[PDB]
This record gives C-alpha cells, structure tokens and sequence, in this order.
C-alpha cells in the first residue's frame, strides 16, 4: 500500500503536520532533533527520534552526513524534509538518491531548473504565461525614451542597465516626464558610479501577491487548487493570507490555473509547488516565479478544498497517480490565516524576543479554528530558530464569518512568558481596507506609516475598558473578604455600597463609582451608565464579560496592590491604576522622584571567569538576549541583556577574571 | 516587655514611616516583619553627628541608616516600598495572609484556582546539565494559587528564596534554594 517508515529532516509544527498525517495513515514517523531540541513537541509525537547534532542548525538540520547515518540506522524508507532546510539542497537529495532513499519533494531537475531567473523567464515564455517585454538595448537619445515606451506599453520605468538602489530610478507614465526622467538620469548618473546607461522596461501599480499552488503527478498530469492572497508582510515575510482571494472571478482564476499548470507541465513538476503572480489594479497578471517546496501558506488552501496535502505527496512520492481530477477542485468556503511569531511589533515591526512560555492555551472550544503549532507549555524559544510560535487558520461559511471567528480566536489565544505580535494581528484583520479589500503589498507601510503603536480605543471602548477594568478590581476587593469563619474571632464584612475609584490611564484621571448586585457590577464611568456581568472566576486565563449586551473577553496579565492592573483589551495590553478616592487625593503629597534607567550597563552579578561572551561591538542584542557567561562554583551564570539595540563596547572578554559589579558589556 | 511576651501569641508588624533613633530603634527588632519606605525612613541608634565626631569616618543619613542600607546589606529590614500609599496597600494584602492569633489555624480563604490541575511547563525547567542555573521562582509562582507569590527580602540573600502563598486556599510558607 505505502511506506512503512518515513524519516522526517525538520522540527517544529511542520514535522508535526507530517507526523500526524503518518499516523493517520499508519506509517512510523522518525524524527530527527538537536540537542536542545531533544523535548519539542515533534520529538514526543514520532515513534522514534534521532539527535543529530548541537543547538546551532548548521550542525544539526543542514549537517547531511548525520542525517544520512540516522536515516540508515533507524531504516527509513522515505524523507520528508518539509521546508526551510533541505528542501533545496541538491547534494543532499543526490547523495540521498544515490542510497535508494525516497525524497519526498522536488528531483534535482526541478530544483536546478528554477536555479536562476534566466530559466524562469525562458520557462515562462515557453510555457507561454506573460513575462511582459522591455527594451533589449540601451536607450541613447532623448526621443527613444518615448518612442520605444509607445511600442510596448504605457506604464513605463527607467533605471540603470547595471545597479540599484535608486541609481537614477524613476517612474514615469506620459511622454513628457519619460523624457524628463531619461536625460535627467543620462546626465546626471555619470556622476554616482561612472555610468549612465538606461534601460526601460514596463511596471505595475498597487500590486497585490497572488499565489497560486499546483500538485503534480508523476503520470504527467498537474493539478491547480484554488489561490492565496499573501499581501501583508513585513520584512519580505508574509504575517496574513486569504486564499479564496477578491481580486478573481470564475474566469480569471481558471486562466491563471491553466497558466500555473502550463509551467508545472514543462519542466515535469511531479511534486507540490507554488506560482507567484503580481496583478495590477487593472487586474492584468504577471508571472513573478516558481517555488519548489511545501509552502508555509498551505494550511489555508486545505481548509476551502477539503484536501490533505502531506497525504498527497506521500502517495504521489510512492507513485500512485492523482486521486482527483480538476473538476472536483472548488471553494467550500472561506479561510483565513495568522502568523504568530514570538516578536515585538512596535520594534520596527517584529524584533525577536527570547523566552520562556509559562502559559499556553489554543483556542480550540470555538468554532471553526485549527490551530497548527510545534509548541508545548514550558517550551523555549531561542535566537537559534526563526521565532514562530503557531499559525491560527480559521474558517467559515462566508469573508464576514472567518473574520469574525478570527477575531475571538485571538482574543482567547493565551501566549504568555514571551514577546508576541497578537495585537498587530488583531488590529490588522479588523481594519476598514482589510474588510473591504483594498490591500497592496505595501498595505502596513502606508497604514503605520511610524511604527506600530497599538489598538486605539474610541469612546465606547474606553468606557467599556474603565467598566471592565473597575468591575475587576472591586471583584478582587471583595473576594479579599471571604473568609473561612473563626468561631473565636468574629469577621464582619465591611458594608460598601458603593466603591469610589479614580481610574488612571495614559493620560487621562477619570471618575468611576461602581456598585454590586450580585454578578452583574452597576459602574458609572464619567456620568455613563454600563453594567457588567460575569460569572467572575478570578483564576482562569480567559475571563469572560458581557457589558451592556456587548460580549467581551479579557486576560488580566498582572496586579499589583498599589492599584496598577496589566489588563488585555482587544488584543492591546492596557495600563490602568486604580486607586480608591482616598488613596488618590491623599497621593497628590507624594514627591516625584524618577530615577535613572541604566539597563544599557552590564554588570557582572557574580564573580568568576568569563567563558564567553555571544558579543562584540555593533552585534544585534534582543531582549532576554545571552550576552555573557561566567563561571564559578560549578555554575554557569548566564548574563542577559535588558534592552534592544547594538553593542556599544565589550569590557570584559572571555578568559578574564571578575568581581562583583565589574562592568562586562555596555550597551547603546 | 509587651513586645516579648506577645512574640508566638500574636503577629507582631513594624512599618517604619521616617527616622528612628535612640531606644526606639530596637522594637522592630523584636517584631515578626519589619518593612520601611525607600528614601523616607531610616532605622540608626545615633545620627551621623556622633559617628563623625567618635571616629574618623565620613557617613550621611542615607548611608548609614537608610532603607536601601537594610534591605539589601544588613538584613534588618524585610522590604522597603516606594512611597507611603503603596506601602499601606501592601501592607493591607501582607495583612490578608496571617492568623489572628497563634491558637489560629492558617486562614483559608475562598479560591477559585482548581486544587487539581497540571503544570507542564515544570517537567523541562531543570536542566538535564549539571553547571546550568535556572531560577527557582518559576517552579514556585506556577505551584501556588493564582500565581501570587510573597517575596520577603527581594534584594538580600538573593542565594534563599522565602515568602508567603497560598495553596488551595490555604496560607502556606515557601523556602528554596536559587541556584542563579
Ligand atoms: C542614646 C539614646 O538611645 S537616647 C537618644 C535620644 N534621642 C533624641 O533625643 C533625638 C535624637 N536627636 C534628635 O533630636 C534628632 O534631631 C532627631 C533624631 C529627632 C532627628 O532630627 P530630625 O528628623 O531632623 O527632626 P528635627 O530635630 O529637625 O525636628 C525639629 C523639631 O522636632 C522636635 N525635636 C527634635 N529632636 C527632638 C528630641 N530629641 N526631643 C524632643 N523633641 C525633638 C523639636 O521640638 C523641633 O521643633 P521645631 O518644630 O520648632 O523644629
């Protein structure tokens, strides 16, 4: 029927994903992992597992001499590398092929085939897609800037026949500011790097990334399933897809099919891969290139085709033929899909953090939500490893239900003990352009056009957050009271009625006065009336509330006594002191004392010998970053970083001696 | 001698809210906690006047008998706070944690934190290498109730970690190591 064993090359939720599937298909899955590695998730869910190597993955995921021993030693049949590590690396699928292994994935042919750009152009010429002309010369005078631009098309771009990065760059779309741009450039680029040669060839507006993905079959058949829209990104990394786009009717998306198929059919595909197209606000689509590999944006598509693609490419891999045919392929709904990565997203929108998970909690008691994660409560995450986390994917019936039934997921998503980028996620998926639609590549660039800064609250949502936030202090105020009675010492609870608070935010003292009626706290915010109900279990993670009618739920994430309360609204971490109106007037008499905020100096917090130090001037330091290791007592005490940023100066080096409070690293 | 005879009857607290000098000084030595406000109260038994004209030393009030001095180097004080609102707010939920009386059992009180549950993020805390630290207060704050824990003496001794929490429901006292 199929293979007995499957070794898997890769760790995370992708070797998850084929772990399961093996067992559904009952096939012994090996995994393989690095020394810290040794108790992730994919580890504990194989039949068996393999250490290969140390924490860095040059010496334990890309070390191919290693894995070929585990595969031997544990007689695996087939490899599945998944993505990111192997899964391009052609001595490794040819010293694999060489020993009769299975590889589950692109031959060499394909891998080489799209090696560079001159073969995808040719590829997409032949196979006859698009590949939009430009002009094969240098344009010379001042009337071949225009003339040759009104042969081919309209708009129309000039740059430098050789460079980058502006190097007399400009978009022109008339005639008279071609002109203008071409001699402005012909005159003046002499001057940057001693050549002013132009080319021009022919651009597009507003574009949006369009992927479509094709199965291919050993027999020559090729399969088209339905597209993905993969328009926000940053750092050239996709955070957010949709698959059942916007911008394709019926007749379009079989159009681009056929073309994806066209290519895939060519150069004998016979694995899963994906085709990159760039359409313009006019809906004309270009061929941008071919990708040979599972695509991290596969656990969307499956969800409105009802496929299973590692099942697939397992069969396809033994040999077997396409189970299905192309009519049977359609959009059973909609899916919508979020990256969350263990990132701040006010640090230029993503910097890794580095940590530990305390607390974990998948939403999956709602609707509608799958979620796909290599991570287990008290796993680390580490500078070693791109910080992913999970990929939450959700559907429905329509665009309205899946983003709605996003938006709860996210808000009953527990991630604590790291760094994550939940609030960027949910503010994102609820924006006026993302519903609508109207979404370019460069969508987040324009909508944050400084940065990241946070859910803002209107109105209503303040008053909602001071009632919530109110609610849940008085609760805690009089659980406090709840005691156990001491026949000998008599407790009589105070009789409040009524609880005066003055509730700080940003900027901003307002005035709540709240009162109990069992679960349900009357609060009046600033003359505003909301009533907020709750059943109150004060030790869950997720604490759910309905105020005025409006169903909400928040995570407390931290109190103190002193009135300052972490409170999670909307996905948007809140600070709130909450005072009592005694307390309040009375804190006016408090002098203002600030101190300084040395988190740049390193200091030593225990004498020994430096073993090492993962640092030298201008190297990036994250958060929870090892800096330095010194050791003494049979102990190594790990120095992190407090703060983001560059090193400034390494004081101390590895193979010297330090005190207490000697300075080690310093910061800028 | 009241403050003697009441130690192991009744929970005795000292907050020092600003200076202390002569005799005075010696009744949160015999108290059960003694807690102090940074920068405002300090605990000596003669002011640096004395100390300058008895010996050639230069000292200044801070120095000599501020809070910073007895929370993090001579152990005198258990935990100084910021200012005096927040010091009587923790003070009120310090209070929370103790008997009336020691003919008291250790209050219990209404929790809604299941006595029940796992906690997995402690099976891979420990390191498996024997040079490798972690710190203790991770295994101690997932343990207790609601995640609440007690710290006594933050900044001295940081090597022995004791403090207040509670465990279904019920006040209990923590001791362990800190091998950071
Ligand atoms: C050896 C032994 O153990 S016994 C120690 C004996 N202790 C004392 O007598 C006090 C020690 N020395 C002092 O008096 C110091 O000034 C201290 C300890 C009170 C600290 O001084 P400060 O905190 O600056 O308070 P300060 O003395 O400035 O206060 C001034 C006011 O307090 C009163 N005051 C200050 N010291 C004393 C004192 N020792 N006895 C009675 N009243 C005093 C004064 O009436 C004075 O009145 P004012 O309001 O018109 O100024």
């Amino acid at each position: 029927k199929t293979f007995d064993k499957i070794l898997v090359a890769n760790r995370g939720e992708i070797a998850c994903r084929v772990i399961r599937t093996c067992k559904k298909m009952g096939i012994k899955t090996v995994a393989i992992h690095s020394d810290v590695d040794a108790s992730s998730v994919h580890v504990k869910m194989a039949d068996e597992a393999v250490c290969v190597g140390p924490a860095p993955t040059s010496k334990s995921y890309l070390n191919m001499d290693a894995i070929m021993e585990a595969i031997k030693k544990t007689r695996a049949q087939a490899v599945h590398p998944g993505y990111g590590f192997l899964s391009e690396n052609k001595e490794f699928a040819r010293c694999l092929a060489a020993e009769d292994v299975v590889f589950i994935g692109p031959d060499t042919h394909a891998i080489q085939a799209m090696g560079d750009k001159i073969e995808s152009k040719l590829l997409a010429k032949k196979a006859e897609v698009n590949t939009i002309p430009g002009f094969d010369g240098v344009v010379k005078d001042a009337e071949e800037a225009v003339r040759i631009a009104r042969e081919i098309g309209y708009p129309v771009m000039i740059k430098a026949s050789a460079g980058g990065g502006g190097k007399g760059m400009r978009i022109a779309w008339d005639d008279e500011e071609t002109r203008d741009g071409f001699r402005l450039s012909s005159q003046e680029a002499a001057s940057s790097f001693g050549d002013d040669r132009l080319l021009i060839e022919k651009f597009i507006d507003n574009p949006r990334h369009i992927e479509i993905q094709v199965l291919g079959d050993k027999h020559g058949n090729a399969l088209w399933l339905n597209e993905r829209e993969c328009s926000i990104q940053r750092r050239n990394q996709k955070v957010v897809e949709e698959a059942p786009s916007i911008f394709l009717d019926a007749e379009t998306r079989r159009a681009m099919g056929e073309q994806a198929v066209a290519l895939a059919r060519a150069v004998k595909y016979s694995s899963a891969g994906t085709v990159e197209f760039l359409v313009d606000s006019k809906k004309n689509f270009y061929f941008l290139e071919m990708n040979t590999r599972l695509q991290v944006e596969h656990p969307v598509t499956e969800c409105i085709t009802g496929l299973d693609l590692v099942q697939e490419m397992i069969r396809v891999a033994k040999g077997y033929p396409l189970r299905h045919k192309q009519a049977d392929i359609r959009i059973n709904g909609w899916a919508v899909e979020c990256r969350v990565y263990a990132e701040d997203p006010y640090k230029s929108f993503g910097l890794p953090s580095i940590g530990r998970l305390s607390q974990y909690q998948e939403p999956l008691h709602l609707p509608g939500v799958r979620v796909d994660s290599g991570i287990q409560p008290g796993s680390d995450i580490s500078i070693y490893y791109d910080p992913m986390i999970s990929k939450l994917i959700t559907y429905g019936s329509d665009r309205t239900e899946a983003l709605k039934r996003m938006a709860d997921a996210l808000d009953n998503y527990v991630i604590r003990g790291v760094t994550h980028n939940i609030a960027l996620l949910r503010e994102v998926i609820i924006n006026s352009r993302f519903v609508k639609g109207d979404i370019s590549t460069k969508f987040l660039s324009d909508v944050y056009p400084d940065g990241f800064k946070g859910h803002m609250l209107t109105k209503s949502e303040k008053n909602q957050l001071l009632a919530i936030a109110s609610s849940l202090f008085v609760a805690f105020q009089l659980r406090a009271q709840h005691f156990q009675e001491n026949s000998r010492m008599p407790v009589i609870k105070p009789d409040i009625a009524n609880w005066e608070l003055s509730v700080k935010l940003h900027d901003k003292v307002h005035t709540v006065v709240a009162s109990n009626n069992g679960s349900v706290f009357s609060v009046e915010v600033d003359g505003s009336k909301l009533n907020v109900t709750s059943t109150w279990n004060l030790a869950s993670p997720l604490l759910s509330v309905s105020v005025d009618g409006t169903q909400r739920t928040v995570q407390c994430l931290s109190r103190e006594a002193g009135g300052n309360m972490s409170i999670q609204f909307l996905g948007t971490v809140y600070k709130v002191n909450i005072l009592t109106r005694l307390a309040a007037e009375l804190n006016k008499f408090m002098l203002e004392k600030v101190t300084e905020d040395t988190s740049s100096v390193l200091r030593s917090p225990m004498p020994g010998v430096v073993v090492a130090v993962s640092v030298k001037p201008g190297d990036a330091v994250a958060e929870g970053q090892e800096i330095c290791v010194i050791e003494a007592m049979k102990m190594q005490n790990s120095m992190t970083a407090g703060k983001t940023g560059t090193v400034k100066s390494v004081h101390c080096q590895a193979g010297d001696t330090v005190g207490e409070g000697d300075l080690l690293v310093e910061l800028e | 001698l009241r403050n003697v005879t009441a130690s192991g009857v009744i929970p005795q607290i000292s907050l020092i809210m600003g200076p202390c000098a002569g005799g005075a000084v010696y009744s949160p030595a015999l108290t059960d906690f003694t807690f102090m406000v940074k920068d405002t109260s300090y605990l000596f038994i003669t002011g640096p006047d004395v100390v300058k004209s008895v010996t050639n030393e230069d000292v200044t009030q801070e120095e000599l008998g501020g809070a910073k001095t007895h929370t993090t180097m001579s152990g005198v004080a258990h935990r100084a706070f910021e200012n005096d609102v927040d010091a009587l707010c923790n003070l009120r939920d310090f209070f929370n944690y103790l008997p009336l009386s020691s003919q008291d059992p250790a209050p219990v009180r209404e929790c809604h934190d299941p006595s029940d549950r796992l906690v997995p993020e402690l099976d891979t805390i420990v390191p498996l290498e024997s040079t490798k630290a972690y710190n203790m207060v991770d295994i101690i704050h997932s343990v207790v109730d609601e995640r609440e824990f007690f710290e006594i003496m933050p900044n001295y001794a940081k090597n022995i970690i004791v403090g207040f929490a509670r465990m279904n429901g019920r006040t209990v006292g923590i001791v362990g190591n800190q091998p950071k």
